[PDB]
């Protein structure tokens, strides 16, 4: 199916109205999308993250084996070009440890500066957005990162860690766990293991706002939960519908 | 008047244009037994283009003259072969065989 | 006319003109000196050249964009070589992304080598210096010449003056082919 | 401008998949004039039976019971086949039968039929509800139009295209009513930086900000002019049309609180626009075309009332996985991607402090989940 | 289409053409020897006997149409008869109708006044009577989506 | 059949928000009273103000029309030569 009746596509003129509603920020639901990363789309950002270093490396080296050529082709002096010719060979050693050293080290800390908008317009086809290269690279694609799961030995601990911190950081918490892992994953093993914050018990004031939710949206006899917790902050799906479900 | 009988051509960019060299020759390669019976046509009658080309409708003699002169650079020995064998000039059974090659290519062009 | 947004050129194929002449005069200068230009037409290699500088300055967009599609969006007759010649011109840029150590390791081809066209026209010089170390001639001659030119036997036998008869008579045309040929030519 | 000269009856174009161009009013018009109606009152039945009948035979063409009082008693419940049906020589019965096996492997007793119990409520919805006025009670040969809509992108183009909700509309209602009808998300979709002031209630939404809309069926564009803040895009539009010879003709403008559906020159079948808040495009499929029954709403007020409604999946929040998502967050270091999504008291407890200080440099804005009207 | 129901009313339709031509007789041994009004209810979720009736109606309406003899086309029609009177559906499921088949109903009804093939302007006008038309422009509903 | 090249007719006949636009680029100064006067009684004030708080700002209790209006992206300093958004730093 098509959704171009109007405007084929080959001239969609830019209206007013449209320039309107990309200048104002109004990003409804189009580009905030999110596709599940592929196997061949991780080899490809770890492939090109290395060769951007070694390229970024080895520049400079290059530049500078190019100015010893220009000197040698330039200068016809022989007592100096004994020196030119020894600090081009230390320059081709330089290289050659450069190229030696293991695919391990070139990969870069966890917070290192690099070119995203470049990697991801040249490699990714645009398709992975730059910001969302940099969280993948720095969250999801470190070898230092513990892929082993939790060994019911971290829950407790941050369980404790994160009521002191109150959540209000980012980096304190994974760091305060010490497991060597991502934020993002202690945090949401941790929320996933735990139970909801249990807000009250059968309140009659709520009670008869999900009965006006189940007589003003609900059709048939499926009930829509998930609106019922939407408009209820505390609550679990399981207990809610083996509670709501009688009585 | 032209009512509607051509249609316009969006061609000739005023830029500039290159150049072709090749434009209608385009010949057509033989096959196994054609070449068999052009062996075998060398032999009846010699070297005399216009008899081959009279007796081959569907084959021009420039191609005839061409697939000659290629025998001669590559094969000489088939050639010689060829001029030391004699056949008596058939019409009646030639007219068989080039139908018996019309139908050949009928079937080649059904595959 | 990729310079000036026309109403059936999108902008997305609208590319500077400074950068991309340059790109294809480095790229030509590469063919040049690479043996790319030599004994064939020029203009197919200008053509190959200009489609591939057109393609590396925004290689996401015109990874699709074939070179038939290139010559219909361009109102440009294509030449019929301008195809081995880009596919020659981008064995060569192979080539040099073997020569380089990143390229090498990531394992380019014919179709990812896009991206990287401007890089390898960085450091060109030592690239094609070592890619010659390791000439360039038509494909039917680099078919492992093993017997190049081979020597024909000599054959200066003259005998006396001629051979024989024989070959006369069997030269000398039968009274009944003459008639066969006669009835033929009627 | 008048409508396009063609037969009231739809001839078809192509294969089973539309037919060529026609008027609505006319066909409406032509409808009700080739028939009497007169039934669409719920009066069957709740005595002298027999003159009643004769006297209507009378009227009719044979005036003879002779073969009347035979056939209604044939035509009887009396002598018709609860029972198991099998001990018949069948054909649709095996696969009953296989059906039936299949249901009991595993479908346990009469459920999961969730789009099957919307479509059985939705069509309930319509039968038999009176207005609460007199004065709004549907005429009799009314044209009821269906009209499927296709605005958003977020479902399965694999499973045969069941993008969004079908509609039902009025002939002799004005456009207008179907315009404010559809219930676009974009509409309560609401633009706006308030990462500094997240208390702020977010105040004018698009809908009330960008009233530009307009219809747009076989080359006539309809603008609504209701509004003192409505552009026209379809200047624009007719701009790009006419700026080359694309082989598009000329197109005409009209308002679209004058124009009814009834005047409209449609195709049954065929792709028409609905395009507002400068992108947001509908693709409408105008489908049937029928009349006002008996058994359907009686009320004017209330008709544009869904057939269908597309169940759409809300946007979790990504930390605690269990309440839906109500902000957007961009260029976020505390969040764990770019294009995140938090709820209020997790977003609250994450990116502010006990005082409510903004902690850490974002982007923040209101998250409309697509999932609000249902 | 329903598949089992098309060949269901392919072989009532091939039965009404060795049967007499329009006598009800030969209709009401029908409905008692094989009983064409097989199943309406059984035993299934609400919403899929319900769009089994439909397609079972609009599918028989569909057939019914002009060209077939005076067997097949009162065969059909009053197969849909049948299944309208014996609605054991809550819902009275109407037969799905086009536009001109209105008129063409008309213009049999018309062959019926010029002809004596009788009972079944009868029927026909007790099915009127019921209220069960409800006419479309499709005898389906289409889009193009698929 | 200057930015001051539209006449009154030739606004008028464009949509409030333009026309709001291009008053408060061509004044760049007026109280909300005399916007309304000069628009007309028949638009809605509520109107005008969504129109005017979208191309101006409040100052003092005049409107005041915002930067970017004046000096759009492409733009730059007449004098100076340096980028819009220097010019629209100092107006802001």
């Amino acid at each position: 199916p098509y959704f171009k009746d109007k405007v084929t596509g080959v001239g969609p003129p830019a209206n007013e109205d449209t320039r309107e509603k990309a200048a104002q920020g109004i990003k409804a639901f189009e580009e905030l999308l999110v596709t599940k990363w592929k196997n061949w789309e991780k080899a490809l950002l770890r492939k090109s993250v290395v060769s951007d270093r070694l390229q970024r490396l080895l520049q400079p080296k290059l530049l500078k084996l190019e100015y010893l050529h220009q000197k040698q082709s330039k200068v016809s002096s022989e007592l100096e070009r004994q020196a030119l010719e020894k600090q081009g060979r230390e320059a081709e050693k330089e290289i050659q440890d450069i190229n030696q050293l293991p695919e391990e080290a070139l990969l870069g800390n966890r917070l290192d500066s690099h070119d995203w908008e470049k990697i991801s317009n040249i490699n990714f086809e645009g398709s992975r957005s730059a910001e969302e290269i940099r969280k993948f690279w720095q969250n999801s694609e470190h070898p230092s990162i513990n892929k082993q799961e939790w060994s019911r030995e971290e829950e407790e601990r941050l369980q404790a860690i994160a009521a002191a911190h109150g959540h209000l950081e980012w980096q304190k918490i994974a760091e305060e766990l010490g497991t060597s892992r991502s934020a993002f994953q202690c945090l949401q093993k941790f929320q996933q293991h735990n139970k909801a914050l249990k807000r009250k018990e059968w309140t009659e004031e709520e009670d008869r706002m999900l009965t006006q939710l189940v007589q003003e949206m609900r059709v048939g006899s499926h009930i829509p939960y998930r609106r019922i917790v939407y408009y209820m902050e505390g609550r679990d799906s399981m207990q809610l519908i083996y509670r709501w479900t009688k009585s | 008047c032209v009512v509607e009988e051509n249609d316009p051509i969006f061609e000739r960019g005023s830029t500039t244009t290159y150049s072709s060299f090749r434009k209608n020759y385009y010949s057509k390669p033989w096959s196994n037994k054609e070449t068999d019976m052009f062996f075998l046509a060398i032999s009846m009658v010699g070297t005399d283009f216009s008899m081959i080309g009279q007796l081959f409708p569907h084959r021009a003699r420039i191609e005839i003259k061409n697939k000659f002169k290629r025998e001669e650079k590559t094969n000489g020995w088939r050639i010689d072969k060829a001029f030391q064998e004699k056949r008596p000039f058939d019409f009646d059974f030639f007219a068989h065989l080039l139908q018996k090659v019309l139908a050949e290519e009928e079937k080649r062009k059904q595959k | 006319k990729l310079f000036q947004a026309s109403p059936s050129v999108p902008a997305k194929y609208v590319e500077d003109k400074e950068k991309m002449l340059s790109r294809t005069m480095q790229l030509v200068e590469l063919a040049n000196e690479t043996w790319l230009v030599t004994g064939r037409h020029p203009l197919p290699v200008i053509t190959a050249a200009t489609f591939l500088a057109w393609q590396s300055l925004q290689p996401a967009d015109r990874l699709s964009c074939s070179l038939a599609r290139f010559c219909k969006l361009a109102n440009v007759d294509l030449p019929y070589p301008a195809s081995s010649r880009l596919q020659e011109l981008l064995a060569v840029l192979l080539r040099m992304a073997e020569q380089l150590a990143w390229l090498r390791v990531l394992r380019l081809d014919k179709r990812s080598v896009v991206k990287h066209i401007g890089d390898l026209l960085q450091h060109r010089q030592s690239l094609v210096r070592s890619a010659f170390r390791d000439l360039l001639l038509p494909p039917c001659m680099l078919k492992s010449p093993k017997r190049i030119c081979p020597v024909p036997p000599v054959s200066t036998v003259t005998g006396d003056e001629n051979i024989s008869d024989s070959e006369i008579e069997q030269y000398l045309r039968t009274p009944q082919e003459v008639r066969d040929f006669q009835r033929a030519q009627a | 401008v008048s409508g396009s000269g063609g037969c009231n009856f739809p001839e078809y174009e192509l294969p089973e998949l539309n037919t060529r161009a026609f008027h609505v009013g006319a066909f409406g018009e032509l409808w009700r004039g080739r028939l009497r109606g007169a039934g669409d009152l719920s009066l069957r039945e709740p005595a002298a039976d027999s003159d009643r009948e004769d006297a209507a035979v009378a009227r009719d063409l044979d005036c003879s019971l002779e073969a009347a009082a035979e056939l209604r008693a044939v035509c009887g419940l009396d002598k018709l086949k609860e029972v198991i049906p099998e001990n018949t020589d069948l054909v649709t019965l095996g696969v009953r039968k296989r059906f039936l096996e299949h249901r009991e492997e595993t479908i346990t007793i009469d459920r999961a039929c969730r789009q099957e119990t919307f479509v059985y409520e939705m069509e309930s919805h319509a039968i038999g509800k009176k207005p609460e006025n007199s004065a709004d009670m549907i005429e009799e040969g009314e044209l009821i139009l269906s009209v499927n809509i296709l605005y958003p992108v977020i479902f399965h183009k694999h499973k045969e295209h069941k993008p969004y909700q079908t509609m039902l509309v009025l002939g002799s209602q004005k456009l207008t009513q179907l315009r404010d009808s559809i219930r676009c998300v974009s509409d309560l979709q609401i633009g706006g930086e308030f990462s500094n002031t997240p208390d702020q209630a977010p105040e004018h939404i698009s809908k009330d900000l960008y009233k530009s809309a307009f219809f747009y069926f076989e080359g006539t564009f309809y603008n609504d002019k209701r509004y003192p803040e409505c552009r026209d895009l379809s200047r624009t539009i007719i701009e790009w049309s006419e700026s080359h010879d694309r082989g598009y003709g000329k197109f005409q403008t009209a308002r679209m609180e004058d124009f009814t559906f009834n005047d409209l020159c449609i195709k049954l079948g065929f792709p028409y626009l609905y395009c507002h808040q400068g992108d947001c495009e509908h693709v409408i499929v105008i489908t049937d075309i029928r009349l006002v029954h008996h058994d359907d709403c009686l009320d004017r007020t209330l008709y544009p009332l869904l057939i269908k409604k597309h169940w759409l999946w809300t946007r979790k929040c990504f930390v605690c996985k269990m309440y839906t998502a109500r902000w957007v967050t961009n260029n976020d270091s505390f969040a764990p991607e770019d294009p995140c999504f938090f709820c209020d008291v997790c977003f609250r407890m994450l990116h502010y402090d006990s005082e409510g200080n903004k902690l850490g440099e974002f982007l923040a804005y209101p998250y409309v989940d697509p999932g609000t009207f249902n | 289409t329903p598949p089992g129901l098309q060949t269901d009313c392919e072989a009532l339709l091939s039965r009404f053409q060795e049967t007499d031509s329009v006598r009800f007789e030969d209709f009401t041994e029908l409905w008692r020897n094989m009983k064409f009004g097989t199943i309406f209810c059984g035993r299934m979720r609400n919403l899929e006997k319900n769009m089994f009736t439909k397609e079972a109606l609009a599918l028989a309406w569909r057939y019914f149409l002009p060209p077939y003899t005076f067997q097949i086309r009162v065969g059909a029609l009053y197969l849909l008869y049948g299944l309208y009177n014996t609605q054991l559906c809550q819902p009275k499921q109407k037969i799905r109708v086009a536009l001109k088949d209105w008129d063409e109903v008309l213009k049999f009804q018309q062959d019926l006044v010029n002809a004596q093939h009788f009972d079944a302007a009868y029927i026909f006008r007790k099915l009127r009577l019921d209220r069960a038309f409800h006419f479309t422009a499709m005898p389906k509903l289409l889009s193009y989506r698929m | 059949q200057p930015s001051n090249v539209l006449s009154m007719a030739q606004l008028r006949t464009l949509p409030l928000a333009d026309q709001i636009k291009i008053l408060m680029k061509n004044v760049k100064v007026m109280p909300f009273a005399n916007l309304m006067s000069l628009l007309g009684p028949s638009i809605d004030s509520v109107a005008v103000l969504r129109g005017i708080q979208k191309v101006a700002m409040l100052v003092q209790g005049n409107w005041v029309v915002k930067s970017d209006i004046l000096y759009p992206k492409d733009s730059s300093s007449p004098h100076s030569g340096v980028p819009a958004e220097v010019l629209c730093r100092g107006r802001d």
